[PDB]
């Protein structure tokens, strides 16, 4: 059994900061290792291709370098990031040689490079309770979670019921909407729904929580605003079940 | 044109 | 006539120097058209015939990637084989691979091959059904099992019968002035006695292409009847080849011997006789 | 492991004519392993600036190489090919014969 | 991307139908071919590969290769909403993969029991903006963005409640302005179910 894993998964950094991405593989030896970069609406573009003993090809990226400190450890680095370095960085492996084994990607590393950190805001989260009219027309109750005012657009929303994450009856917008479509730096909003039966929503013992992982600044990033630094953090809101 | 498949380690 | 395309790969380990020496060459018939040498400065697959030079940069980049991948694969192999044969890190060892395809006069596929050797001996080879493997010993059996599980033969068959032949045809057309040319041998006979009795007649064949030729001596006729000293066909260095065949005949009675030169560039077999 | 002794041929690219530019060839084939030392000699001295073909091999895996240099033969100058290989107990010298 | 060409989409296919994805390549020495599926926010996942002419089936997926026309395709049988994703074609052009830009596919859910309705939801505490939910409409209904800068409308989203094989489309709108009423929030929808206490 082979596995490929990349870290960190999402990162928001200022222009001029260093980059370090890591990729590790297990269950195979002397693999071919690849770094690809993918821009929105396009397919992965190759940055580096290393065989077990060294680089075989690279599309000589302007501001990136790769290294392979161990057989199954692959690193992508930059000393000082440019705005143009934003992208979805993908590590892949193939079995030694020229064959059909592997060709699998890790989870990816989403990097957003920012010119001005003042634009960064985490989401405010609120849970909206089911419409009684809905509860009576059907025997279902739809809760809505709204995450607003966040920038950049990297959030992961999840629902939790009684301390456990749930997946059934949930649908989250795939992409967020701009709060001011005419502004390059507009903040974003995302909505999600969790639909359950009327009975389940009416039991007061049931606890509902919408949780939003936000990726923001690192603790040491330069900051000059009055407000608390908008670092990577989880913002959540809750509601309890209610009988009429 | 060299082989681009079928070349594996022993 | 028939044609072939063949690639030859050699990797030689170099204890205490780090990386092995790797040399790859590709041929169409008897014409070398590409090379890669790990010790050269370019680190690129390089052209060795004029007609391959017209391939664009995408082609060269791809060939360079693939040949470097073959190199690193052999380098892994050198380590694995040292283990399988319980060898030390002190000795130099050699891995060789050869593969390719033949096509007939109609340019349709005739056969394919893919063979591998270790230390100058057969290790594993694909049989002509392009599905079965012949393994030399227990080590090669382990390789055979791994390659059977990964359907290596199926992959090689798709390359040897498809890709290899399609590209061989392309090359034949692009380099027709080179590859489809037939240079008939320039021939002449030479004379050397031994002071008395018997003498030696040497039938020559020069500046010919392709390399395949047949120099035969007949006595009186019909039956080839004379133990001749023939040298290995050899390269001139200009893309053509050379060869001779010599017989020991009694002084006089020299007219009873006729040299028969057979070559593709000859509409009809040629016959030479000693003329002072 | 198999080691194989090289066959050696020494000849000119074109038919020799005194005072006419030509190429001196030393063709070594049928050997293994690939490491081999080949020198062309002029009157017993190593001819510097000698080139050779890209290493390749035959059906039985044995190697072959062509070493060559441009030269101009004369009536008196003696040419030869000197070869050493792990299969040889000492370097082997083959003299150039115009009609071989 | 000239080396590997694929139509961008979005291409719509009804649930249950066969989706056909096409790809052409220009690198003549390509010896293997690959299809990946990429969901929103995720890395691509390998669906399949082929190195020979003809068809190759793996469950609901069939890859096809025609080397003479440099055409690769992927057919997906019994298409499901969960097949909605961007499909990437890649060729191996020597030791590596070169990708096309992908074809985005949307598989429209078959809603068997539609009863479109717009409801007002509100956890009325510390939030100036109430929310309107347009739900249970069939998939032929498309939602458009608001023509008002203070009004926010999300695109339709399809959820699945494991029980009764019940699926439902929904869209959410909200605003913090006074005159905002749910009965006015949406536009080109289907009439039924606008309740009011």
């Amino acid at each position: 059994s082979q596995t490929i894993h990349q870290w960190p998964a999402t990162l928001v950094q200022p222009v001029g900061s260093p980059l370090s991405l890591e990729c590790t593989v297990e269950g195979t030896s002397n693999p071919n290792l690849y770094w690809y970069r993918q821009a929105a609406g396009r397919g992965p573009q190759l940055l580096f291709y290393w065989g077990p003993f060294g680089q075989i090809s690279s599309e000589v990226p302007q501001n990136l370098s790769a290294s392979r400190p161990q057989d199954r450890q692959f690193i992508l680095s930059s000393k000082k990031l440019l705005l143009s370095d934003s992208g979805f960085y993908l590590c892949a492996w193939s079995e030694t040689g020229l064959g059909m084994g592997g060709w699998q990607f890790g989870e990816g590393s989403r990097l957003t490079v920012l010119e001005d950190l003042k634009n960064v805001f985490p989401p405010e989260v609120a849970v909206f309770e089911p419409s009684e009219a809905e509860i009576s027309h059907t025997q279902k109750a739809t809760l809505v979670c709204l995450a607003t005012g966040f920038y950049p657009d990297h959030v992961e929303l999840s629902w939790w019921v009684n301390g456990k994450e749930v997946h059934s009856g949930v649908c989250t917008d795939p992409q967020p909407l701009k709060e001011q479509p005419a502004l390059n730096d507009s903040r974003y909003a995302l909505s999600s729904r969790l639909r359950v039966s009327a009975t389940f929503w009416q039991d007061p013992r049931n606890h509902f929580r919408c949780q939003v992982q936000f990726y923001g600044l690192s603790e040491n990033d330069e900051w000059t605003q009055d407000r608390a630094k908008p670092v990577t953090q989880i913002v959540s809101a809750e509601a309890w079940g209610r009988a009429d | 044109e060299a082989a681009g498949i079928g070349i594996l380690t022993v | 006539g028939s044609h072939s395309m063949r690639y030859f790969f050699t990797s030689v380990s170099r204890p205490g120097r780090g990386e092995p020496r790797f040399i790859a060459v590709g041929y169409v018939d008897d014409t070398q058209f590409v090379r890669f040498d790990s010790d050269a400065a370019s680190q690129r697959m390089e052209p060795r015939a004029p007609w391959i030079e017209q391939e664009g940069p995408e082609y060269w980049d791809g060939e360079t990637r693939k040949v470097k991948a073959h190199s690193q694969t052999h380098r892994v192999d050198l380590g694995t084989l040292r283990g399988y044969y319980n060898q030390s890190e002190a000795g130099s060892h050699t891995v060789q691979r050869m593969y390719g395809c033949d096509v007939g006069s109609d340019w349709r596929f005739l056969r394919g091959y893919h063979q591998y050797a270790y230390d100058g001996k057969d290790y594993i080879a694909l049989k002509e059904d392009l599905r079965s493997w012949t393994a030399a010993d227990m080590a090669a059996q382990t390789t055979k099992h791994k390659w059977e599980a990964a359907h290596v033969a199926e992959q090689l068959r798709a390359y040897l019968e498809g890709t290899c032949v399609e590209w061989l045809r392309r090359y034949l057309e692009n380099g027709k002035e080179t590859l489809q040319r037939t240079d008939a041998p320039k021939t002449h006979m030479t004379h050397h006695a031994v002071s008395d009795h018997e003498a030696t007649l040497r039938c020559w064949a020069l500046s010919f292409y392709p390399a395949e030729i047949t120099l035969t001596w007949q006595r009186d006729g019909e039956d080839q009847t004379q133990d001749t000293e023939l040298v290995e066909t050899r390269p001139a260095g200009d893309g053509t080849f050379q060869k001779w065949a010599a017989v020991v005949v009694p002084s006089g009675q020299e007219q009873r011997y006729t040299c028969h030169v057979q070559h593709e560039g000859l509409p009809k077999p040629l016959t030479l006789r000693w003329e002072p | 492991m198999i080691q194989r002794t090289p066959k050696i041929q020494v000849y000119s690219r074109h038919p020799a004519e005194n005072g006419k530019s030509n190429f001196l060839n030393c063709y070594v084939s049928g050997f293994h392993p690939s490491d081999i030392e080949v020198d062309l000699l002029k009157n017993g001295e190593r001819i510097e600036k000698v080139e050779h073909s890209d290493l390749s091999f035959s059906k039985d895996w044995s190697f072959y190489l062509l070493y060559y240099t441009e030269f101009t033969p004369t009536e008196k100058d003696e040419y030869a090919c000197r070869v050493n290989h792990v299969t040889l107990s000492q370097p082997k010298i083959v003299k150039w014969d115009r009609d071989m | 991307k000239q080396e590997v060409e694929q139509n961008s989409g979005p291409l719509s296919v009804p649930e249950g139908a066969i989706a056909s994805l096409n790809c052409t390549y220009s690198f003549l020495g390509s010896q293997s071919f690959f299809w990946y599926r990429q969901y929103s926010g995720k890395s691509p996942e390998l669906i399949m590969f082929t190195y020979r002419e003809g068809d190759k089936e793996d469950g609901r997926f069939t890859a096809q290769l025609n080397k003479a026309s440099q055409h690769v395709s992927l057919l997906i049988r019994d298409s499901q909403p969960s097949d909605s994703a961007t499909y990437l074609c890649a060729v191996n052009d020597g030791g590596r993969l070169t990708f096309g830009d992908g074809t985005t596919l949307t598989v429209k859910p078959n809603i068997q029991n539609p009863d479109p309705a717009v409801y007002q939801l509100r956890d009325s505490k510390s939030s100036d903006k109430s929310v309107c939910l347009f739900t249970d409409f069939d998939s032929q209904t498309n939602v458009s963005q608001s023509k008002d800068s203070d009004v926010y409308i999300t695109d339709k989203c399809v959820l699945d409640m494991r029980s009764m094989d019940f699926k439902s489309n929904s869209a959410v709108a909200w605003s913090n302005k006074s005159d905002f009423a749910c009965a006015n929030a949406f536009n080109n929808s289907i009439i039924p179910e606008d309740t009011f206490f």
